[PDB]
């Protein structure tokens, strides 16, 4: 698409004809090549606890999952990394790793994502995937839509119900403090930051 | 009064509420960053070069007045009769209502915040701005010149926080609204003449400099050194506030913008930005209350030659103020604000205005082949009254061959209805003329309690 000079020539112009422009934002994840996971599976400092990590017994190359739970674009929603020698969660692809949102360290690192953007002119925001954001601690697994259907067949995403999956408790707070973070510049008249969220 | 303290009265009558209301409209016509600097700097020497003009005449021919006096010795008494007409109607109505319209761009915009306010709220509260300057200055003579220290001391404060504001941002790298300055321009006739009558309209004041600055130490010297020092010293002044509002906006969001220091105060005093709009009010109508003091001394000099009534410039018994001639800037100035609109009371206050700067700058040219053996003190070289002459002629001309709106054909239309009352008046003495005159003399004076003023010439 271009480099980040190209990006603020078009905000640049977009505001000499009187217009606004708003971006997509992804909080939920990122990728397995981003500098955060790579750091995450060796287990180096603070990043350890930036993605979520679970104990599996992958064997014979394949992996018993700590619970049932399904990704979206479905089978299981745990991979095997083979440095960590730990099971890693994905919520759509196992190239894209969740972000553990209990750490208040994952929190501050999307806050700065955002003050960088608002930065550099961008007028607001369309959140993408918020109600994938938390996830039960306690691991338990879903209900089948069809309760006697063997577990070693349910597969596909629409065969169970996502009681813990998606929009947990504490998932519309993580929102309210976007909103708080963008308030902040907001406060000039006439330069209102908006906020958007998908959820579908 | 010295040097140092003539340069005082110089800079604090220039500096009022045009630096406030006018970068829109300059940039508005020349819409790039680049030319909206050169006109700010080319506004500066046509009024250093006009204020030298005047010292020369004000110290040649020694009568006060305005430029009446000097309108009378070179051409005669029609264009002086025009000049005294054309500013009791025009000129001076108008001044007084661009002002209080001002003052109320400002008190208005901080309760309208990313939106604009209704014409109904503007011109309510303007209204109610003129009528409260003309009930003060005809009751508490003393009252209005106690409070205009305190709004002289509130307009030079918030001067000098957005000048020092804007170079310090500008030294942290704020520069990338200065980067292409001269892409997308107008050499329009019509459009560099029309960002010259915004300029000028905060330069005005500098034709008012001659009497109240005689009273110096050392006189022929002093006083055109103080307009070499003062007046550049404000065009350094209108340039750095104009670089400061650059800083914060783009060109873009400058035409945008209701009150263009509310803008600016938004963007670098947050938690305090309501002290824009506090001292911008209080330095604007200090500008109306002090043209409330010399209502009458322009009044009363053509009153005694018969091209003016002499019913105004009479003085009240008890609270001894000019009061017809303050009620009467009042009433012409609520009627010019009902059709209203700053932009559109600049250009017909611009074109009386230098129609008759031009008239006695070329005046001056002509008292030099027509009257001479008349000891001048001051002596300009002649060619500063020679392109002062062309640039008013260009002022003039251009805005009705390149874009003719219609407030420059009621100017016209005034200053010409004039002509016809010094036929009926002056040339003619008709019999049936003061058999009207004197019966609204006798009666006003009854209603209002005004005398003669208990005065002669000097
Ligand atoms: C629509 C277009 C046309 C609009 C015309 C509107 C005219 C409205 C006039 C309203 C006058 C308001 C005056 C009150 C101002 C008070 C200011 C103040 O503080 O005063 C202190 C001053 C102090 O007095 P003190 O209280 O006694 O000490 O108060 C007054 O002097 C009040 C006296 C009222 C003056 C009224 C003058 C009216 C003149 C009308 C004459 C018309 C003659 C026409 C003849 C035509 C012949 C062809
Ligand atoms: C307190 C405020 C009101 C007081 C001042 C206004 C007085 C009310 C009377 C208004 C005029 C009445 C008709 C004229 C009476 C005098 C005629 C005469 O013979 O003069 C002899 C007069 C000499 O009279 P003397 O003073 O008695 O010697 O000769 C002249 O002065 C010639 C100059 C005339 C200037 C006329 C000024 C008219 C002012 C009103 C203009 C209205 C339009 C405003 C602009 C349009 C709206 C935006
Ligand atoms: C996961 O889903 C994939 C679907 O992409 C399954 O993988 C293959 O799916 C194709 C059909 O498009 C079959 O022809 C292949 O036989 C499937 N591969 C295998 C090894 O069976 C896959 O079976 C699903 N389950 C797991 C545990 O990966
Ligand atoms: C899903 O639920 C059904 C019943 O709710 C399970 O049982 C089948 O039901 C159909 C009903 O028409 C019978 O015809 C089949 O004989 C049933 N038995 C089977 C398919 O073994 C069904 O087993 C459940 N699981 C799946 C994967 O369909
Ligand atoms: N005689 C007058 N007060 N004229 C108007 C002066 C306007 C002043 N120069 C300003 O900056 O707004
Ligand atoms: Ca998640």
């Amino acid at each position: 698409f271009g480099t980040m000079e190209d990006f603020e020539n078009l905000v640049a112009a977009i505001h000499d004809k009187g217009l606004k422009l708003i971006i997509d934002f992804i909080p939920n994840h990122t990728s397995d090549k981003h500098i955060w996971f790579q750091l995450s599976r060796t287990r180096t400092g603070k990043y350890t606890d930036y993605y979520i990590w679970h104990d599996c017994t992958h064997e014979n190359g394949k992996t018993i999952p700590p619970n049932n739970w399904l990704s979206v674009y479905g089978n299981s929603s745990w991979h095997f990394d083979e440095v960590r020698n730990q099971c890693y969660f994905h919520q759509f692809m196992k190239e894209q790793p969740d972000l553990n949102f209990r750490n208040p360290d994952v929190q501050e690192e999307i806050k700065e994502i955002l003050r960088f953007w608002l930065t550099k002119g961008v007028d607001g925001f369309s959140l993408d995937a918020v109600k994938f954001l938390l996830e039960a601690k306690h691991l338990r697994d879903e209900i089948q839509v069809n309760k006697t259907q063997i577990p070693d067949t349910v597969t596909q995403y629409s065969e169970l119900y996502h009681d813990f999956t998606t929009t947990q408790v504490g998932m519309h707070d993580i929102v309210r403090s976007f909103r708080q973070t963008m308030d902040q510049y907001s406060t000039e008249p006439g330069r209102y930051r908006f906020m958007g969220t998908e959820a579908y | 009064l010295g040097l140092i303290s003539g340069i005082s009265i110089i800079v604090g009558t220039i500096i009022g509420s045009g630096i406030f209301v006018s970068p829109k409209s300059v940039l508005s016509n020349t819409e790039a960053v680049g030319p909206c600097l050169i006109i700010w700097a080319a506004c500066g020497v046509l009024a250093t070069l006009g204020a030298l003009c005047f010292a020369e005449l004000g110290t040649m021919i020694t009568k006060s007045g305005g430029e009446y006096p000097y309108l009378m010795e070179a051409y005669g008494p029609i264009p002086a009769y025009l000049f005294s007409w054309a500013s009791l109607i025009v000129i001076k109505p108008t001044s007084f209502a661009i002002i209080c319209l001002s003052f109320s761009e400002y008190v208005c915009a901080p309760f309208y915040v990313g939106c604009k306010p209704p014409q109904i709220v503007v011109k309510c509260l303007a209204a109610a701005a003129i009528l409260f300057i003309s009930t003060v200055n005809s009751l508490s003579v003393r009252l209005g010149s106690y409070v205009q220290n305190i709004f002289t001391a509130a307009k030079l404060v918030i001067v000098a926080i957005i000048i020092i504001s804007g170079l310090v941002l500008l030294a942290q790298g704020n520069t990338k609204n200065f980067d292409n300055s001269f892409e997308g321009a107008q050499l329009s006739v019509g459009a560099i003449s029309l960002a010259f009558y915004n300029g000028l309209w905060a330069y005005d004041g500098w034709n008012q400099l001659n009497y109240i600055t005689e009273e110096l130490r050392n006189p022929y010297r002093n006083l055109p050194l103080a307009i070499i020092i003062g007046i550049p010293l404000v065009t350094a002044c209108y340039i750095l506030m104009n670089v400061s509002y650059f800083t914060v906006m783009t060109a873009t969001e400058l035409l945008q913008s209701q009150a263009v220091a509310v803008t600016f105060g938004d963007r670098v005093l947050y938690p305090a930005s309501w002290i824009v709009p506090l001292f911008v009010a209080f330095s604007t109508i200090g500008a109306a209350n002090g043209t409330c003091f010399t209502a009458g001394r322009l009044i009363y000099v053509a009153g005694r030659e018969g091209h003016m009534l002499k019913v105004l410039s009479y003085i009240s018994v008890r609270r001894l103020t000019p009061a017809p001639a303050i009620i009467f800037y009042g009433i012409i100035a609520t009627i010019y604000i009902i059709p209203g609109d700053i932009n559109s009371l600049v250009n017909y206050f611009s074109f009386a205005a230098w129609l008759f700067y031009g008239l006695t700058i070329l005046g001056l040219i002509v008292m030099r082949f027509t009257r001479k053996e008349l000891e001048r003190p001051i002596k300009v070289p002649v060619v500063i009254p020679v392109l002062m002459t062309l640039i008013s002629v260009f002022l003039v001309l251009a805005p009705i061959i390149s874009k003719p709106t219609w407030e420059y054909l009621y100017c016209v239309l005034f200053i010409l209805s004039g002509l016809l009352f010094y036929f009926l008046f002056v040339h003619y003495k008709f019999g049936w003329a003061q058999k009207i005159s004197k019966p609204i003399t006798m009666h006003l004076q009854m209603l209002m309690e005004v005398v003669p003023p208990e005065e002669d010439p000097e």
